[PDB]
RNA sequence: AGAUUUGAGUAUCGUAAGAGGACUCCCUUAACUUAAGCAUAUCAAUAAGGGAAGGAAGAAAAAAUAACAAUGAUUUCUUAAGUAAUGGCGAAUGAAAAAGAAAAAGACCAAGUUGAUA
RNA sequence: UGGAAGUAUAAAUCGAAAAGGUGAUAGUAUUCAUCAAAGUCUAAAUAUUACAGGAAAACUGAUAGCAAAGAAGUACUGUGAA
RNA sequence: GAUUCACGCAGUGUUAACGUGCAAAUUACUUGUCAUAUUUGAGUAUAGGGGCGAAAGACUCAUCGAACUAUCUAGUAGCUGG
RNA sequence: AAGGUUCCUAAACAACAUUACUUGGAUUAGGGUGAAUCGAUCCUAAAUUACAGAUGGAAAUCCUUAAGAAA
RNA sequence: AAUAAAAUAUUACUUUGGAUAGUUUAGUUUCCUGGGCGAUGAAGAACGCAAUGAAUUGCGAUAAGUGAUAGGAACAAUAAAAUGUGAAUAUCCAAAAUUUGAAUGCUUGAAAGUAUACUAAGGUAUAUAUGAUAUUCAAUAUCCA
């Protein structure tokens, strides 16, 4: 899917919060949100390039 | 006292349940709802909020009539 | 579902009516028994009257509309209820003769310059 | 060698594949025989000119054109009014 | 509040209503997972919010 | 008083509204980005905002090409072609006739004429 | 706009015709060629990631594949958009 | 728009307590103030290059030298990490 | 105001109230809110929103009795 | 100099955890056919309905279902009643279809309500703009006795 993995309204927290800069989900109240984002190796995020029908 | 204190007042409410809608988005004091955006005749609907659109639109309730048609 | 349509359908509209106020004060006299405590036998006897009222208003409905059908079948103006079952669209579509309307000039020339029908020799 | 490529708008969005062309065939071919059992002189593909390519990088070539002109049908006592009806095309 | 209106008063009813478990008999069924009602709520734990 | 003109109220029979908008026709002067800076340019009929449609829509019958041993409504595909041209002539943008196919279809108002006129 | 002494649209002003427009280097003249604007309609060939019904696959096989293989846009958060 | 005490309120000092707290700013004593430029409830009005400000760039839902939220957007990085 | 069944009773203590609990605002099942006179409903305040009209490319904005054969 | 309580190391078994393997009533993409809503009230929302239901599913005061036509002997967690004189099950059909929603008599905040006319209670019609016809009027606007 075209965007498979790129669903989110995800920014990264920056620095000074002792985590990486990996995009985080927004929000709160679920286990969901400020877990990791769109990034290449996280869970649930999209992959390395994405096959595309052409 | 921006904090914890400030919350105290907090006994007012800003939205109430709406007639079209049925969320709690109506303003009182603007006297329009923020959702489905009430007396304005068409549904309150954007292209940025893609996500909002398939919350709520054709096929996301019971269809009770065009479900008839269309399978007739 | 003990009332037969047979049953139903021999009955006068008189009788219709007199037997819906027994089965709607035979149910009214259940719902009393089961919150006071009947007996299992009386609890499934409530489901069954319950069917024969739908059973019941169905067959008068049904009769009268269509009796009303009948009035209105010759009838200039006849009841949207009555009408043939359409959607909106269908209703506002030209109809098959306003589309294969064609002028006098061009009807004429199609009747003297119709579409041969021929082959070719190979 | 220098490049000139343009992918800097959106290409993705201007991308047209061609997976049903296997099937426009399909499509044509039914469709061209449904009108041959039809009528088949209406499929006949109505006779057409014999007319020069323009240019002269094409002028000693022959191609069909479209529609025998007026004068045509009248030097082979053709009406132009039954020349449509017998599959003839006409370009006045 | 001690005061309410008529329509907000019955969905007050209604989520009171609501809040019950499966009862036992459902539970029995064969190929049944509904063991536990997890739209449930109590008044000092989550607010409904209306 | 009567003959007209114009404008209203009411009654009857109908009509528009809202949903959907993937594809279709449009309105509006975004920026990030590229130019290793940046201000024209690019991103770009692009994003967001707004209107209108159908099963397809748009277009369609030359005040059109060409300079030929000439073609001939519209639409779509191949080629022309990263070409002519545009551009702080920088970065970059960029067609069309010819030619090869799918399909093929042409008809009306206005003006003019006939007025024991309808 | 590729259209370069203005390709298209619009606004202010001006404004034709015993017709005239075009031949993309502005201008005047004489020939040549080719059309006849300022009203309307018109099937077929073409598009489609809404949605509905089907069939396929060198696709994924429960941290994968749609966010969702269970009462998933559900539980839960926010005044609210979300 | 005098001096003080009280119900209340604020936040001068201890630069006391606490500082993985009772608390994402609170507690104790001391201090000040405690009705007319007073304190306070509900309704209502003002909205982001905007509002509101007895003015501190202060406040605008723990977010303000330009709020929150979503789209452009996987914005760009001659720089750091793998 | 806000909360929404937390109210009352009975059975019951697996979890929860930084030990425990026979207790509970916690679990399960029932019961419970009676108006001609109290309030809402009626009136208007700050203010708010319509048909027609005016403005706008558009969405929409203005006007609240002025512009209307309306009210 | 001595201890092996703790510590360390290997293997077997058990434990906390849910990797690995086997599997799929779920997805993704392409393609074919359609692209069939609404004042005859839609999409959406709300409330209600099962003998024991809270969600979900289906349905609308005829309620997890009614009639008709096909269909032929079941359902089940537990009882009941019905059932070859027709149980399940299926549907572009018939009747029926609560409060709302473009929402359209007026009002609507979480609002309870309420006006007139036609046929006490019930049910219908009455929003705005607009085309045709009918009828009643207004203006010396043009003539005009």
């Amino acid at each position: 899917s075209t965007e498979a993995g790129k669903q989110h309204s995800a920014i990264s927290w920056g620095t000074g919060r002792a985590v990486a800069r990996i995009p985080r989900i927004s929000g709160s109240g679920s286990g969901r949100n400020g877990q990791g984002a769109f990034g290449n190796m996280t869970r649930k995020g999209h992959m390395f390039s994405p096959l595309k029908n052409f | 006292t921006k904090g914890t204190s400030c919350r105290g007042t907090r006994h007012n409410k800003t939205h109430i349940l709406c007639k079209r809608c049925g969320k709690r988005s109506w303003h009182l004091q603007k006297q329009r709802c923020a959702s489905c955006g009430y007396p304005d005749a068409k549904m309150r609907q954007y292209a940025w909020g893609y996500k909002a659109l398939r919350r709520r639109t054709q096929g996301t309730g019971r269809m009770r009539h065009l479900k008839i048609a269309l399978k007739r | 579902a003990s009332l037969k349509i047979s049953a139903i359908k021999a009955m006068s509209k008189n009788d219709m009516n007199a037997k819906l106020i027994e089965l709607k004060g035979e149910l009214a006299n259940l719902r009393t028994a089961k919150v006071t405590g009947g007996a299992p036998s009386k609890i499934s006897r409530l489901r069954v009257v319950k069917k024969d009222i739908a059973r019941l208003l169905t067959v008068m409905n049904t009769q009268r509309m269509e009796a009303l059908r009948k009035y209105y079948k010759q009838a200039k103006y006849v009841p949207k209820e009555l009408r043939p079952k359409t959607t909106r669209k269908e209703r506002r579509q030209l109809t098959k003769a306003q589309l294969n309307l064609k002028t006098v000039k061009a009807a004429k020339k199609a009747q003297h310059f119709p579409a041969r029908k021929f082959f070719v020799l190979a | 060698a220098v490049s000139n490529i343009h992918f800097c708008k959106d290409w993705r969005s201007k991308v047209h594949t061609w997976f049903k062309q296997p099937f426009r065939k399909i499509r044509r071919h039914q469709t061209r025989v449904e009108k041959a059992k039809a009528v088949f002189p209406a499929t006949i593909k109505s006779l057409k000119p014999s007319v020069h390519c323009m240019n002269q990088r094409f002028n000693y070539k022959l191609r069909l054109g479209r529609g025998f002109t007026l004068k045509e049908l009248r030097a082979a006592k053709i009406d132009k009014n039954l020349a449509r009806t017998i599959g003839i095309a006409v370009d006045p | 509040t001690g005061h309410k209106g008529f329509s907000y008063k019955l969905k007050l009813g209604k989520k009171i209503h609501q809040n019950r478990g499966v009862p036992q008999w459902f539970r029995m069924k064969t190929g049944n997972t509904i063991n536990y009602n997890f739209k449930r709520r109590h008044w000092n734990r989550r607010k409904m919010g209306m």
